[PDB]
């Protein structure tokens, strides 16, 4: 069901061949290979929007409306 | 299903999930189209902030009711919680095109949506249309015909994942409607 | 000289003619023609961003990720 | 006079229409197609400033490991909300057709304050390139988002002063 929480899953793909930072979050096995240097990371997240962020898509839709 | 996210998708904790090396090169041949379908989520979700609000002043600039004294986005509240929405239907609909699913969009976001919206008064032909706007973003995003130059990833073809994220875009179209 | 308060200009540009919500917000009477239903506003007030707005972008720009105008500069 | 108020006295915000808006298009040049070029830049600031911190960032990520200036989400904010300031002021240069303001409460000291700070000035620089690009593009509607019923002609000549405007900036920190 839709549960009212205003969570959803939040993905963030890595793919980061060739970084100079080393991986280290992941912890499972290793491919031998491009798939060591790349991930999909998933969380479940509440979204939350600000007010600033709401003002400023109030003011773009004042300037770019007509009638 | 993608086991390594089952309580991401319950919403059962909040610790961060993460498939790297050999579970990635497995994730990429459980999944179809791999390589292209990560691309596809990137371009996707590095993008949401823009998408969710190009989509809301979109809906917006086509009916400004929508912001008068009387209209469902009057007020930071309502604004706030209207681009919030955009977010999570979108943040949803790239978790299907991450997985190649639709079940957990339909099952944790669509399952009694509309009925909230109708107790709310959230007008659905104006919620369509912020789902249409999303949904011409992620297309674009996916088939995006420029030259090599101008993209994140080696030219080729990828109008079928763009088509797909299409269909699931109609799931939430169909569900709200 | 920059004063380190954070305010900066804010413009607001409404080009609503023909815009059923009437104007009120004038104050020198009027031009007689189209004049009379656009404005222009300018405002003087602090630019903040908030800790958690910050870390929503981070989330994007970690990718390397871009929009659809520019050349794809990145290197990672 | 009622700008000049708002931005240095008035605390106030001033609401230009109808006859006083007739008057202000006399006083600025080619006032219709100016306020065309301030709102094609303004309407989109978000994404300007998104896209040139961003491309900043992915050009050299260092800036966001840990001993890059825009580490923690309260550098990063800093950094948002300073390319957000830039080009407001940069927006009021070409709304008023000058650059008074924009040097005198944005640029003077501003190097100062950076250098104390830390702030890294090559990368500083390039936030500012990419935005003058996206205005310029915005000016001339070639982005990729564009106005659909703008009256078409040529503004090559405000796209060439807004640019004058981001060059400012760009002397003034480099
Ligand atoms: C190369 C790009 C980078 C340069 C150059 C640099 O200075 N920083 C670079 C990258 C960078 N990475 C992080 C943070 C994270 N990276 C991952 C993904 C990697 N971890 C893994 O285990 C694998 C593969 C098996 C990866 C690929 C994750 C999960 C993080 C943590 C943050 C998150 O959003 O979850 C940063 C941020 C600062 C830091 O932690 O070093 C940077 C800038
Ligand atoms: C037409 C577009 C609209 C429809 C249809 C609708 O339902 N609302 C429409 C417009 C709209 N306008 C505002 C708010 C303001 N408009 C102005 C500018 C006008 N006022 C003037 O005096 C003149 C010219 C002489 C104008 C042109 C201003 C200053 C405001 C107030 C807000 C601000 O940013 O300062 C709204 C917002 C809700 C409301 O105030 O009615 C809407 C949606
Ligand atoms: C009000 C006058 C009004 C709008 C506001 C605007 C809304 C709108 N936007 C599109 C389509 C797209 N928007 C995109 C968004 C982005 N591209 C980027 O590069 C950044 C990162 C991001 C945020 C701005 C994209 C990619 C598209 C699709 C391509 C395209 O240009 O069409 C539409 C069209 C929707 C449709 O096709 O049904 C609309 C309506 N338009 C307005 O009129
Ligand atoms: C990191 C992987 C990375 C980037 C991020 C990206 C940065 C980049 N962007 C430009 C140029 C432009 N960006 C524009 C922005 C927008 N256009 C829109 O329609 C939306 C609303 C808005 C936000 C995305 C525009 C208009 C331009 C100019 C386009 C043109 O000229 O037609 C550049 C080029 C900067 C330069 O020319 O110096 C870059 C590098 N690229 C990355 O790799
Ligand atoms: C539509 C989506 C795009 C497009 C995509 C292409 N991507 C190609 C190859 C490719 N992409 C990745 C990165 C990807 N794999 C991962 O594991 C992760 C993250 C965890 C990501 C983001 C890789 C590794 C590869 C393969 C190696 C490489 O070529 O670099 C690709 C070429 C191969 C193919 O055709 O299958 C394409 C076409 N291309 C486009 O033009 C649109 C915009
Ligand atoms: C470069 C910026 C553009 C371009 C601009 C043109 N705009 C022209 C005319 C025009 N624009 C407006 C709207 C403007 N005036 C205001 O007072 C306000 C808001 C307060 C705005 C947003 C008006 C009223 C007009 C006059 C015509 C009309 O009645 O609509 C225009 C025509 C020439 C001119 O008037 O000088 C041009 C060229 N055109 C382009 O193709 C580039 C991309
Ligand atoms: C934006 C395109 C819309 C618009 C949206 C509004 N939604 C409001 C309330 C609201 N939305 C949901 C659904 C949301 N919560 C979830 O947990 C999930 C999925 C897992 C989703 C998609 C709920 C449950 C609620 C009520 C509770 C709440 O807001 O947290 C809403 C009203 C907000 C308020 O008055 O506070 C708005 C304005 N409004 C529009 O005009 C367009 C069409
Ligand atoms: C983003 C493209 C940059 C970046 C920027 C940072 N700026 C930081 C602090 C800061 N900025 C200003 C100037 C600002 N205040 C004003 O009043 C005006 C104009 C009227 C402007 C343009 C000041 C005065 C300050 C210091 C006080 C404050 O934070 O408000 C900042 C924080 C540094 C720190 O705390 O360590 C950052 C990160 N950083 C980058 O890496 C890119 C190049
Ligand atoms: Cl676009
Ligand atoms: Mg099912
Ligand atoms: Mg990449």
């Amino acid at each position: 069901a839709m549960d009212k929480s205003a969570k959803a899953p939040v993905i963030t793909i890595f793919d980061h061949r060739g970084c100079s930072r080393a991986p280290k979050e992941y912890t499972g096995a290793k491919a031998g290979g491009k798939d060591d240097e790349m991930m999909v990371k998933a969380q479940s997240v509440k979204i939350e929007v600000s007010t600033g962020t709401a003002e400023g898509v109030l003011a773009t839709s004042l300037a770019k409306m007509t009638k | 299903m993608l086991d390594a996210f089952s309580r991401v998708v319950t919403n059962a904790d909040s610790k961060a999930a993460y498939v790297g090396g050999a579970d990635l090169q497995a994730l990429k041949k459980f999944i179809s189209e791999g390589n292209k379908r990560l691309d596809s989520v990137n371009s996707i979700v590095s993008n949401a902030s823009c998408i969710v609000s190009d989509a809301v002043s979109g809906m917006i600039c086509e009916n400004p009711s929508l912001i008068s004294p009387s209209g469902n986005c009057y007020t930071n509240r309502r604004m706030a919680a209207c681009l919030r929405d955009g977010e999570i239907i979108l943040r949803y609909v790239s978790y299907a095109l991450l997985s190649g699913d639709a079940s957990v969009l339909e099952d944790r976001c669509l399952n009694g949506l509309k009925e909230t919206y109708s107790s709310l008064g959230v007008p659905a032909n104006s919620n369509a249309r912020a789902v249409s706007i999303m949904k011409a973003c992620a297309v674009a995003f996916v088939n995006n015909t420029a030259s090599q130059k101008k993209l994140s990833t080696p030219q080729g073809d990828c109008s079928g994942l763009a088509s797909e994220v299409g269909g699931y875009f109609d799931k939430v179209t169909a569900a709200i409607s | 000289a920059m004063d380190k308060s954070a305010k900066a200009p804010q413009i607001t540009i409404f080009d609503h003619r023909g815009c059923s919500r009437a104007p009120k917000e004038s104050t020198g009477g009027k031009a007689g023609g189209q004049d009379d239903e656009m404005m222009v506003k300018v405002a003087s007030t602090k630019v903040t961003v908030s800790e958690s707005d910050a870390a929503k972008k981070l989330q994007e720009f970690i990718t390397f990720e871009k929009g659809i105008d520019g050349p794809f500069t990145s290197k990672n």
